[PDB]
RNA sequence: CUUGAGUCUCGUAGAGGGGGGUAGAAUUCCAGGUGUAGCGGUGAAAUGCGUAGAGAUCUGGAGGAAUACCGGUGGCGAAGGCGGCCCCCUGGACGAAGACUGACGCUCAGGUGCGAAAGCGUGGGGAGCAAACAGGAUUAGAUACCCUGGUAGUCCACGCCGUAAACGAUGUCGACUUGGAGGUUGUGCCCUUGAGGCGUGGCUUCCGGAGCUAACGCGUUAAGUCGACCGCCUGGGGAGUAC
């Protein structure tokens, strides 16, 4: 994506960090 | 303490093809971490270790 | 003046001029008050993969504490050379005492 | 960039005293010194911004030390601009 | 004829089709067959129950050279790459190791944009 | 005058820049060998590629573009942005003690300079990817989604453009004001035995009463309590449009 995956792995510690 | 050529003591710090271990399975404390992935990643340069297990 | 422990390779069939490279190398470094304080020569080896035919090549080491202008040419050396296959000059890493 | 002993010779004969780096014209004297080398880099790169920025700050400073010493004391600033050729 | 008796197999699991071709070290491509031209074709009539039937006449495409113990390994992910295992060592065959060494990249190239819905 | 601001001694970290090389995987292409009738493609399909030797395989060779793993709620930068490795030049930052100037300061209309991506100009380059354009399906129709090709562009040097949901939708600077848990980087003391304990810095992410808010929420990195400057707002459309 060139710019999603920098805001997955920055979203995702929403999904995966509790 | 840590160097590019202390080849035996870096088997531990990645897999058998070569892919550095990340932290977070060894907890090396963030600093010492990026010195060892220099190291490693100069030492598959220089082919004292390899880049991949095909490289 | 700058420290530079560097690491050199060369194809490892002709270990005969290897003493070539260093008559040429260290001569021509200590000419400008250059001292090759620890060298250490880990002789035949063998690498992790292949160069380009053969699974064996021949490390020796040179580092130096050159001065920063000489050790470029020698680089230069190397970049039209045949014999040589890799280089690798370091900096100074904040000089420490001989490795291994 | 600049050397230790670069420096010394400057905070040596433009100071009042050995350690007077403080005084105002130690430090023009310093940065001129290295405004004047890096001209040299920047006259090779030009495509280098992100020392321009460094190079404008010491510009910079060097007015700003340099309007002080006019006001502050004028002899000091009528004698040091032609030791450097500096206030073109 | 030869009758080398091991060989490199070789599992091009792609996702449309999974292509297999037995070999041994020298890269001597001898005998193949297609999961998904095995009469099969379309796409969920050629998955690996295909991979069986092209696993299978592979065997018989070869069972005239006599290769007992047989080494493996596999391209790209799919469908096509576990059955086809079980399919071939069943199939008169003997293993010798399994393995998928489908070439992930280090940052090289662009693949395409392609299906968004 | 020394507390504001700045110089020097000294180290610490870093995808901070600019210029050079350099490695290997990966797509593609080309040459070679083996041998073979399909390959690809999707929700089924043809266009496509191919019986010549394609796909598949290993052997090499050319080129261009990006740097798997580490990698992170990480780090750096004024922002834009910056990830292989090594060197050359360089810019800041921070911390330990000191020394030195003596208010040298903050903000800044105009002004100057940097400004993602597209886009333009003149010459190269061009592997993939791909607006445009072709051909095949879809649909009621399809100029779209979808597939097969595919040019500009994407890359490089020089020049221009100046914009973005350029966003923390929080201007810069300073002072004050309960706590907790992390992170990253220095450092002082302590048997550092050590990992650290006791402290001290900086940057940093997440909770949270006071307080503030319409509210969500912010909450020592404030949207709290104040101060100095600057920019902007004044119902929606018309309109960021005409001139």
């Amino acid at each position: 994506f060139y710019e999603k995956p920098t805001t997955e792995r920055k979203r995702a510690k929403a999904s995966a960090v509790k | 303490e840590i160097d590019y050529k202390d080849i035996a003591t870096l088997k531990n710090y990645i897999t058998e093809s070569g892919k550095i271990v990340p932290s977070r399975i060894t907890g090396t404390r963030a600093k010492y971490q990026r010195q060892l992935a220099r190291a490693i990643k100069r030492a598959r340069y220089l082919s004292l270790l390899p880049y991949t297990d095909r490289h | 003046m700058r420290h530079y422990e560097i690491v050199f390779m060369v194809h490892p069939d002709q270990s005969e001029q290897v003493p070539g490279m260093i008559e040429r190398y260290t001569a021509a470094i200590t000419g400008a008050e250059g001292k090759i304080h620890r060298l250490e020569d880990w002789g035949r080896r063998q690498l992790a993969y292949p160069i380009n035919k053969l699974h064996k090549a021949h490390y020796v080491l040179m580092n130096v504490e050159a001065p920063q202008e000489v050790i470029d040419e020698l680089e230069t050396t190397f970049r039209f050379n045949d014999a040589v296959i890799r280089s690798m000059v370091m900096r100074t890493k904040h000089a420490v005492t001989e490795a291994s | 960039s600049l050397s230790t002993e670069a420096t010394a010779k400057i905070v040596s004969e433009f100071g009042r005293d050995a350690n007077d780096t403080g005084s105002t014209e130690v430090q023009v004297a310093l940065l001129t010194a290295q405004i004047n080398h890096l001209q040299g880099h920047f006259a090779e790169h030009k495509k280098d911004h992100h020392s321009r920025r460094g190079l404008l700050r010491m510009v910079s400073q060097r007015r700003k030390l340099l309007d002080y010493l006019k006001r502050k004391d004028v002899a000091r600033y009528t004698r040091l601009i032609e030791r450097l050729g500096l206030r073109r | 004829r030869k009758q080398v008796s091991d060989g490199v197999a070789h599992i091009h699991a792609s996702f449309n089709n999974t292509i297999v071709t037995i070999t041994d070290r020298q890269g001597n491509a001898l005998g193949w067959a297609t999961a998904g031209g095995s009469g099969f074709r379309g796409s969920r009539k050629s998955t690996p129950f295909a991979a069986q039937v092209a696993a299978e006449r592979c065997a018989d495409a070869v069972k005239e050279y006599g290769i007992k113990n047989l080494e493996v390994m596999v391209k790209g992910p799919g469908p096509g790459r576990e059955s086809t295992i079980r399919a071939l060592n069943a199939a008169g065959f003997r293993i010798t190791n399994i393995t998928d060494v489908t070439p992930i990249p280090h940052n090289g190239c662009r693949p395409p944009k392609k299906r968004r819905v």
